[PDB]
């Protein structure tokens, strides 16, 4: 309840503390590895939100070097950092002081389910893209998030800007650098990670996507379970077993299946489901890992053309939030996607 | 309700 003053580190650029006062602390949730915290910017009077992460006595911060690089609109923004010490010793805090967002897309879409009600697929569109992007930015450095997850979605539902938080889990992916996914990807796994594969690709994060997609369409997880063989056994019930070539392509070190045929996607989602929200699904649900469309393949896809429309407004009558401010960073897989992404009249 | 959520409260609760 008193008033805090730290000497804290602006997220973006050289290194430039200032003196940053907050008050009104108090525990609001936590992230995957962090308890985050509300408090108020003496300053402006603004809330912003810190997670408090320990802080390693000998090995960097992978989350902090992670989001000093990130400035994108649909990604939370890391505003300051700072450390501080308790009691114990060796007992330093890493506190990462980020924009505050105060719902997320899980609780938009359980409060739909729960209330049996079909969020309109308006909403659908919106996340989705917003998600589409930040995974085109963070992917065009080479980072894979590996915990895709609509609690992960951040969401102002009036405004309906998205923001993607939580770099807990992120890494750079290196081609000829194995990796592992002990505890990572545990929400919705992709399956070659179920295969055990360590060469896996940012396409990791597209599978997640296609099963945040699948659940806002549902209003239920297409793929519950809580272990990989769980899951496993629910994602052969839509896409049948996976072919030898489709092994291949997930984990070619997998030595040790009955040919069971996929469902027609048709007949997965309920009737009326927009048959692009189908067609888009069936392109991120793909056992070969570069099969599924890059983020920026999906952002450009049909089921995101009303977005595109000159008359778009938001049920409430407001403006829709940013859709078309891109950068080259952001356009660099394919640049030439952007006479498709920018219409003529947003640019 | 029921379930794995990042915050403690929610207005959609
Ligand atoms: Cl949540």
């Amino acid at each position: 309840s008193k008033v805090t003053t730290v000497v804290a580190t602006p997220g973006q650029g050289p290194d430039r503390p200032q003196e940053v006062s907050y008050t009104d602390t108090k525990v609001i949730g936590n992230g995957s590895f962090g308890v985050v915290y509300q408090a108020k910017l003496c300053d402006s009077g603004e809330l912003v939100a810190i997670k408090k992460v320990l802080q390693d006595k000998r090995f960097k911060n992978r989350e902090l070097q992670i989001m000093r690089k990130l400035d994108h609109c649909n990604i939370v923004r890391l505003r300051y950092f700072f450390y501080s010490s308790g009691e114990k010793k060796d007992e330093v805090y890493l506190n990462l002081v980020l924009d505050y967002v105060p719902e997320t897309v899980y609780r938009v879409a359980r409060h739909y389910s729960r209330a049996k009600q079909t969020l309109p697929v308006i909403y659908v569109k919106l996340y989705m893209y917003q998600l589409f992007r930040s995974l085109a930015y963070i992917h065009s450095f080479g980072i894979c998030h590996r915990d895709i997850k609509p609690q992960n979605l951040l969401l102002d539902p009036d405004t309906a800007v998205l923001k993607l938080c939580d770099f807990g889990s992120a890494k750079q992916l290196v081609r000829g650098e194995p990796n592992v996914s002990y505890i990572c990807s545990r929400y919705y796994r992709a399956p070659e990670l179920i295969f055990g594969a360590t060469d896996y690709t940012s396409s990791i994060d597209v599978w997640s996507a296609g099963c945040v997609l699948a659940e806002l369409l549902l209003g239920q997880p297409i793929f519950p379970g809580d272990s990989g063989v769980d899951q496993l056994v629910e994602i052969i019930k839509v896409l049948g077993t996976p072919t030898r070539e489709q092994i291949r392509e997930m984990n070619p070190n997998y030595t040790e299946f009955p040919q069971i045929k996929a469902h027609p996607w048709t007949k997965v989602f309920r009737p009326r489901t927009p048959p692009e929200a189908i067609a888009l699904c069936s392109r991120l649900l793909e056992y070969t890992p570069t099969a599924r469309l890059t983020p920026l393949e999906a952002c450009a896809h049909s089921f995101f053309d009303e977005l595109r429309d000159p008359n778009v407004k938001l049920p409430n009558g407001r403006d829709t939030p940013a859709l078309f401010n891109f950068t080259t960073q952001e356009l660099s897989s394919n640049p030439p996607l952007a006479t498709i992404l920018i219409p003529p009249h947003a640019r | 309700x029921r379930g794995s959520f990042r915050f403690f409260e929610s207005r959609f609760c």
